């Protein structure tokens, strides 16, 4: 190793071949009449029967001997579960295969957003990028905060009767003004998170992406390294602040 | 622009989703998860059972 | 184009406190768990309507932005 | 004895007050200490 | 559309302190807490007319924001 | 609409102030609170005095606020 | 308009400040008296002329406030 | 040229809480654990809850940014 | 008119500083008082050189201001 | 030519947050290893994690600045 | 284009410094988890 | 008048800066002698060195504005 | 003249997080070296670090402000 | 007169982070010193590198308004 930094493949081609930016926040693929099916939803598609396929290989001839897939999947399971009972041991099973699939259909998709080609490849005529990130799209993040917020409401009415009086209207008190921000905060939640996931998705691939225009070798290795590191704690913070806030509506 | 009919049609995306990775999935992996406790259990309970 | 500065503005402002905020709130818990580890059921309930509290002001501003936008 | 006085002066809540310093209700185990002799020939010392 | 980055400021700079001031708040309630979860029932309230307080610059800048 | 911005301006810039400050007041007597509930009364009346304090700039604040709108 | 937005930005300025110096002042006098009840009158005498001297300086930027307005 | 000082000021403005919640949160559950190290596998989770929080306002900052560029 | 908003400038920025180190010096002297009452004497005699001194910003603030006006 | 004040702008607003988060995060990490060295690498991974995050804060601030630039 | 090649080789070389980073470490996290995993299952191979 | 608004932004911001740091040194030496009062003679020395250095920082912005001036 | 206020605000702005990361940074090595003398190598070289991740803001701005220049 | 504007914003701008790191650099080495007097020589070498950083810092802004006015 040595001295041996020395960076010259870095010196290659710096902005003269990649185009500046050629970035877009929403794209159209269609290919049927009726519904425009969009490129983030065919990585949708490619993400859920890839995982689907992961599943049925790590559910072949189920053994009482863990090994390989089947001993990492059934890591990731039991540590999310032992890290969700560290929060509510109540709730766990009930919320568990939302809150499980939530995280990792989300880490698979941010993980699948940064492989190469998600910018490169492309059909026509002006140039519509293939292969987009799920979260990329407002119309699947929208759609996991509004159904776990669907999830949580009905959780929170089914416990705790359908009261809502620390939150819907008090009596006497300063309970009365805080009841109106809490549920002004609990509106905001899914729209929150909904932001939060698309834009920690997109603004990632965005700078992947001009990054790769501006001195294209050997500088973004460690921000790509960075940008799994972000997509994983996405996936993972999403899962937990659903759990989060179902447990603290149930309280 | 935002669809509502695109935004139900990644409803019924994740729908699809969540129900077939579920059912192939997910109780499958509950059992194992149920195996591994519940045979943790069985030899605890043998333990103070065959002392 | 004075809208763009107008949304610039909203959401830059808006975020700058909420943020310090919202890591005062979980490093006092955080301090606070380590302290006393026995009691973490209910404290971390204040400190999640904090955190939610801290996110809708923030919130606030960012959808005032979208508004202008 | 002083420095003992002076820290259970300050710390006089009941929730403060724990571990060692806590008087427990519905006592239900009690350890007593004896120091005796080595040795005979002390009389009714240790009879005592 | 002065009346727009008035709204911006407005909306921007009623959240930079109060923020922070819920901070500090639930970060005060959070170490009596762990110091003391007996003086719960006070202190928490305490914590919430404070909290109301802290809101209520919020809520002024909130509503000046909406007037324009 | 220079008139507008220098109301939104007072508002905005004097809630930062007194909104650290009466976040300041109460997390120092919650916390004075925790390690001493016997003085109570007494650490309470000094918090609603800066609180007082605090909330009378805010109030200046926005009444020349009202004043310029 | 100049004036109105110079009369908002010196409310709001002489504004942030003080608030935050009053806060720290009670906080601290309040942590002291739980800590040490027994000086309450003589750490508070000191509190009082402190926060006499942070709201010095709101004073001043209120009165050229009004000056301009 | 108000675009590019419109994104300049959405995205500078907006990130300055997160890096210093960032920072907060880091140097408290930092201490914690140095306090508790046993409960680090069970903290560590708020601690980059409370980062991932202000790396999601900042985020919202820079994708507000990116849409005015 | 912009000598008017050039002096509000300046007084207000003359005291956003000045005032958070007048507390923090308050806050910091009652706190050692409470800690050692009868070093009173030597805490309040560099206490008030301290508030001399931190306020000093703030009267070339206001001077200043005034000369602008 | 207000690319270049947006530039500069955006540059400095990016980078007035990551200094202080940095600058905390080191001082909890030092802070918590003079405490106690024992553990050690435990806690430098942290100090790396917050620090590889704010850096990466800071670099969105450098890169949307030499956008423009 | 060049974004091809750059995505392309910037990704390999992403995989292998993941590789050097993380070869014994993905062992670390496999092997002996799957070592741990035998280490349990032996105590009720014994016990029947 | 741009000349009178140099004047304004030199002085408040070469004030802001300073007088925090004098309040900080001055907090933290009496929190030193409260601690220790015979170590006087040694730490007001080192005070009064950060109090000058601050001093002249804020002294080199106050003699720049008056120089636009 | 704009570029003159762009390179002003670069060299300006941008070094206020790097002036206080660095003094924390320095506070904090002290503390821990006062409360731990023998752990002084592995404190300093974390601390030159941190100094290092900090001067890498501060000259990344300092020669975006020499290319505005 | 938009250099002059762009010299006083250098100035100001350059003294607000190392003002304040310096007086953060000196609390912390005063109370370290009163905590630990033996370690004065090394905590008075390292508080004088730290302050020496931050003055370097602000030089970097005085030279430039320098060169500009």
């Amino acid at each position: 190793v040595g001295a041996l930094i020395i960076s010259i493949a870095s010196r290659f081609f710096l902005y003269t071949g990649p185009p500046h930016v050629e970035v877009a926040a929403e794209v159209i693929f269609d290919g049927i009449p009726g519904f425009p099916i969009t490129n983030s939803f065919v990585v949708a598609i490619i993400i859920d029967i890839f995982v689907i396929a992961l599943a049925v290989a790590a559910t072949r001839n189920l053994q009482m001997v863990p090994r390989g897939l089947q001993n990492v999947m059934e890591f990731i399971l039991e540590s999310l579960y032992n890290l969700f009972r560290n929060i509510n041991a109540k709730y766990v099973a009930t919320a568990f295969p939302l809150v499980a699939t939530i995280f990792l259909f989300v880490l698979f998709g941010n993980w699948f957003g940064l492989l190469p080609g998600v910018g490169s490849i492309g059909v026509c005529k002006k140039l519509v990028p293939l292969f987009r990130a799920p979260a990329a799209d407002l119309n699947f993040t929208f759609a996991i905060a509004v159904i776990s917020f669907v999830f949580i409401e009905y959780w929170g009415f089914r416990a705790l009767g359908p009261g809502y009086l620390k939150k819907f209207f008090n009596t006497n008190g300063i309970m009365s003004f805080v009841g109106i921000i809490e549920f002004i905060s609990e509106l905001v939640k899914p729209f929150a998170l909904a932001f939060r996931l698309f834009g920690n998705i997109f603004a990632g691939e965005v700078l992947l992406v001009v990054m790769a225009f501006l001195v294209p070798l050997l500088l973004p290795l460690p921000f790509y390294g960075f940008e799994v590191f972000v997509g994983f704690i996405q996936a993972l913070i999403f899962a937990l602040l659903t759990y989060a806030f179902l447990n603290i509506a149930v309280t | 622009g935002i669809n509502p009919t695109l935004f139900i049609a990644q409803l019924i995306n994740f729908l699809l989703l969540i129900f077939i990775l579920r059912a192939l999935l997910y109780r499958p992996v509950m059992n194992l998860l149920n195996e591994r406790t519940r045979r943790i259990e069985e030899s605890v309970r043998d333990a103070e059972k065959v002392r | 184009g004075l809208n763009l500065v107008a949304t610039a503005l909203a959401v830059g402002l808006g975020a700058i406190g909420p943020g310090v905020g919202i890591g005062i709130i979980v490093s006092g818990a955080v301090q606070a768990i380590g302290r006393n580890p026995e009691i973490e059921n209910r404290v971390v309930t204040y400190m999640f309507i904090g955190i939610a509290f801290t996110e809708a002001l923030a919130i606030f501003g960012l959808v005032i932005a979208f508004l202008i936008g | 004895r002083e420095v003992m006085a002076n820290l259970t002066a300050r710390v006089v809540g009941a929730a403060r007050r724990g571990t060692l310093l806590e008087k427990r209700e519905t006592v239900k185990s009690v350890a007593l200490l004896v120091v005796t002799p080595d040795r005979g020939l002390c009389g009714s010392l240790v009879a005592n």
